[PDB]
């Protein structure tokens, strides 16, 4: 919830949290994209090679 | 989590945990302390103490 006048939330550090939008009234809402580290896992490369 | 930083959990859960803490306490109440040396023996508590 936003008051009439409270745009541009950060409201954990610094991170720019939901946001109001132009043109229209609605409380959107910015979450960052997936994201991981991914990882390789393999036997002894003299045996196999999957 | 958001910007860099990423948590990994545990590689033994802490049910496992328990397990081992159960079998610590199973062995040392009635099979004395054989069992830290070799095979795990039996022997009534009373002569423990
Ligand atoms: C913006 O202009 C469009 C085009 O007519 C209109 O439909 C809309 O209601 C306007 N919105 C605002 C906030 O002025
Ligand atoms: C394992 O590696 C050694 C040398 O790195 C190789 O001589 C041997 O053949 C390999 N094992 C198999 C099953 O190929």
């Amino acid at each position: 919830k936003f008051l009439p006048f409270q745009q541009f939330g950060r409201d954990i550090a610094d991170t720019t949290d939901a946001v109001r939008d132009p043109q229209t009234l609605e409380i959107l809402d910015i979450t960052p994209c997936s994201f991981g580290g991914v990882s390789v896992i393999t036997p002894g490369t003299n045996t196999s090679n999957q | 989590k958001f910007n860099g930083l990423t948590v990994l959990p545990p590689l033994l859960t802490d049910e496992m945990i328990a397990q081992y803490t159960s079998a610590l306490l199973a062995g040392t109440i009635t099979s004395g302390w054989t069992f830290g040396a070799g095979a795990a023996l039996q022997i009534p508590f009373a002569m423990q103490m």
